[PDB]
């Protein structure tokens, strides 16, 4: 009849489908939720092996077919793009509504109806967390920052040093502190370089005061360290001058071909006399650095660095106040190196980590700036470090951008799932079906944790949610909002007075994204797979 | 392709030789930022025009 | 027996799916065929020489790496064949190991592609069965050595039978040096990694 070259699926065996893939995908990660939660074995059929907990990543490196199990898979790599933390929640909250709702739509509920019901159910959540589970950070000071590092570097391969990391970032993201226009103090994560190193333990990694390269000196001659750094940025290679495209060389008297070749070279001589003749101490460019200049920057007793990053150029221009130079020209037609275009900082070091050298760029004035060096066991080991002390800094990040935290542990899940339930009696009279399931699907994070941590799942829950319950029941008992789970023990606990804090960001952006890819799931009920 | 709309909308005039590059050629704006969409890339933005 | 002018009419218009059906095999078998006939039969039937220089590159290939030896990828089917040569950029070099196992002359100069992908990143050494692509009895029994260079998506080397002008125990430099007799090679040590939105960085504006 139709004559489509191609499978056609229509009716409850799509969305059957549709919903399969879905919770093979939060089955993937639902073992990496929560501190009892343990990392994953990844290779990829060539011998590369990536431990890693994080739910982006594990998500990313996976090959995946299904329509639905990639919208879950971009679903988490955009909370990790837009927040940096709980990829894995928001996949695992997706699922569990994309699962109740299919199960309200085989009991004859039209998708309409529960797509209506979600969308009220999450704005009444967001409303309901914006209202009541916000805890403002004014009143607790830097424990509140610290305490959300350490929740967010558990479950990962940095958790019981949270002690000392969550300094570590904390002083590193207040290192990188800038304010702009419109009085906003901004955090620009990413500045923090991260560099990777196996040796020591993990309590040996360095929070450098300045800036790390993963750059060398370009020759053995010039010296490993300067005291009294004057830095000189450059956007362009010093090499022998060659002539442009359009620029030909013809030569008809031979007195003139040994002029021509030696102000071949006498051109970039003449750059770096200009370049040097102002003190400067230190020269950083992109581009590459031949040998004649390399001992011209050696006679002088300069440090002389090529194929500097771009980014590493920028962040180091910008820190020790000079500017980058794409090249020496003037507004009057001259070449010309003025003394105010060199940046300075209080001590330029090459120091060696393990059978190998970085440069130091210490104590930069007129900014301030940061690096991390990450001293493991193996590059595995480093790799997820890195993961896992990004995830720390863009937690820090939203805390400090946005003064507003949660309690952890599932305490607000709990909560917000109560207050759904209550609320679902008064609206709608078939989306209420809708916003019970979006409370009960909300419980998943919590049934999650304790099942992690191999304890009595169905009971730990019961007596969280008879405790939000009674919070929210009785005028008197608000101080209850904040119980959530302490995994450890295997009791319920106040998350807050314990110090389980995270973004509401975090929260609220997992919970606007899930319910969006499980409306955007629900709406398909027909499905045609051409043949390639 | 994209020359006629953006002279519509900013009123802008194309200038194909710096000869004719004048003043009563360039299209005011009362604001030309570069806005970042939270991570997910950056738009360019030129809002309020005269003449518009 | 008349109306030969049958002019089938709706006959296809009922059937064009089966057709299509098995028509997408057809190409995707032809693909195949097509990409092995341009080596199969395309060409099968047809003191400064002690290189004191050898030495100290064979040296200084001993010290290539340190982290690991690495392996030539093992290609397990022919339409990975096919998906991986067109795949990846035109402008690279890909180089394809065609060997079956036991026959003499090929541990040699697998550890010689070993050497080589472990000096050249850039490189794409593979290796793949004999059997696999399905090559015929000429080519099994009188073309075991075969080195099939990619670049731009068409051959641009096409050595077959490189015993003769390599040897049976030949080192690295060796094949280097033969590959290199038709311009075929393309022109500091980290840590261990640097690379970690695009928030860079300000200053009080
Ligand atoms: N010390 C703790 N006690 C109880 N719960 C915690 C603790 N630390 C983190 N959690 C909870 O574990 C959950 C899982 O977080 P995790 O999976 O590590 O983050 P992500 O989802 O970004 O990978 C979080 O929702 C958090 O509330
Ligand atoms: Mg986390």
């Amino acid at each position: 009849p139709l004559s489509v070259f191609g499978d056609r699926s229509t009716g409850e065996t799509i969305r059957s489908q549709n919903v399969m893939a879905a919770a093979s995908i939060a089955n993937i990660v639902k073992s990496s939720l929560g501190p009892v939660g343990l990392d994953k074995m990844l290779v990829d059929d060539i011998g590369d092996v990536t431990i890693t907990n994080d739910g982006a990543t594990i998500l990313k490196l996976l090959e995946v077919e299904h329509p639905a199990a990639k919208v879950l898979c971009e679903l988490a790599d955009l909370q990790d793009k837009e927040v940096g933390d709980g990829t894995t929640s928001v996949v695992i909250i997706a699922a569990e509504l994309l699962k109740n709702a299919d199960e309200l739509v085989k009991q004859k509920i039209h998708p309409t109806s529960v797509i209506s019901g979600y969308r009220l159910a999450c704005k009444e959540a967001v409303r309901y967390i914006n209202e009541n589970l916000i805890v403002n950070t004014d009143e607790l000071g830097r424990d509140c920052l610290i305490n959300a590092a350490k929740t967010s570097m558990s479950s990962k391969i940095i958790g019981i040093n949270g002690d000392f990391f969550a300094n570590m970032v904390v002083d590193a993201v207040l290192a990188i502190k800038y304010t702009d226009i419109r009085g906003q103090p901004r955090y620009p994560v990413n500045s923090v370089n991260i560099l990777k190193a196996h040796g020591r333990s993990q309590m040996e990694s360095m929070l450098i005061s300045g800036y790390a390269l993963n750059c060398v000196v370009g020759s053995q001659g010039m010296p490993k360290r300067i005291v009294n750094a004057k830095i000189a940025c450059l956007d362009f290679s010093l090499q022998k001058t060659k002539m442009k495209l359009g620029v030909q060389v013809v030569i008809t008297d031979p007195e003139k071909l040994d002029q021509i070749r030696q102000r071949e070279s006498d051109i970039t001589k003449e750059r770096i006399q200009k370049i040097l003749a102002t003190g400067a101490n230190v020269i950083l460019t992109t581009g590459g650095i031949d040998d004649m200049c390399l001992k011209y920057f050696v006679e002088a007793g300069a440090m002389a660095v090529r194929r500097v990053l771009k980014r590493d150029l920028k962040r180091i221009a910008k820190a020790s106040g000079a500017t980058i130079l794409s090249t020496l020209a003037n507004l009057e037609g001259e070449e010309t190196f003025e003394a105010a275009m060199l940046g300075q900082a209080e001590e330029v070091v090459q120091e060696r980590i393990c059978d190998d050298e970085l440069i130091l760029i210490k104590n930069t004035k007129a900014r301030t700036s940061a690096s991390i060096i990450l001293r493991g066991a193996n590059d595995f080991m480093c790799d997820e470090m890195e993961r896992s002390l990004h995830d720390a800094l863009c937690v820090v990040k939203r805390v400090l951008e946005s003064k507003s935290v949660v309690p952890g542990g599932g305490a607000v899940e709990a909560a917000l799932s109560i207050y759904l339930e209550n609320y679902a009696t008064s609206m709608g009279s078939r989306e209420q079906l809708a916003i019970a399931e979006f409370a009960r699907s909300l419980l998943v994070i919590p049934n999650t944790l304790a099942v992690n941590a191999a304890q009595d799942s169905t009971d730990l829950v019961a007596k969280l949610r008879a405790f939000h319950n009674e919070a929210q029941v009785n005028p008197e008992r608000k101080n209850l909002k904040w119980i959530g789970l302490d995994l450890s023990n295997g009791k319920p606990r106040d998350n807050k007075q314990a110090g389980v804090f995270e973004p509401t960001i975090v929260k609220v952006k997992s919970l606007k994204f899930a319910t969006e890819a499980a409306i955007t799931i629900l709406r398909i009920d027909d499905l045609i797979k051409l043949h390639p | 392709e994209d020359i006629e709309f953006i002279c519509k909308t900013i009123g802008t005039k194309p200038v194909a030789h710096i000869d004719q590059f004048t003043a009563d050629m360039l299209g005011s704006a009362e604001l030309a930022e570069e806005v970042n969409l939270n991570g997910s890339g950056k738009l360019l933005k030129i809002t309020g025009c005269a003449s518009p | 027996l008349a109306g030969e002018g049958i002019s089938v009419n709706t006959g296809p218009k009922g059937v064009i799916n089966d057709w299509r059906r098995f028509k997408q095999l057809e190409t995707e078998q032809r693909e195949e065929q097509c990409r092995e006939m341009e080596r199969l039969i395309k060409k099968l039937s047809m003191f400064l020489q002690q290189y004191r220089k050898q030495r100290m590159e064979e040296m200084r290939q001993q010290l290539h790496k340190g982290p690991q030896f690495k392996q030539v990828f093992e290609i397990s089917s022919g339409e990975g064949f096919l998906d991986m040569i067109d795949k990846e950029q035109k402008s690279i070099v890909i180089m394809v190991h065609i060997y079956e196992d036991g026959i003499p002359g090929t541990e040699a100069m697998n550890g010689c592609m070993i050497c080589l992908a472990a000096e050249y990143p850039a490189v794409k050494f593979c290796k793949v069965k004999s059997s696999v692509i399905g090559a015929s009895s000429q080519f099994t029994r009188n073309a075991l050595p075969a080195l099939l260079i990619y670049k731009g998506g068409e051959l641009i080397g096409n050595f077959v039978r490189v015993t003769d002008q390599l040897g049976d125990d030949f080192f690295a430099v060796d094949l280097e040096a033969f590959l290199q007799e038709f311009g075929l090679l393309p022109e500091v040590l980290t840590s261990v990694r640097n690379s970690a939105s695009e928030d860079s960085d300000l200053e009080i504006d």
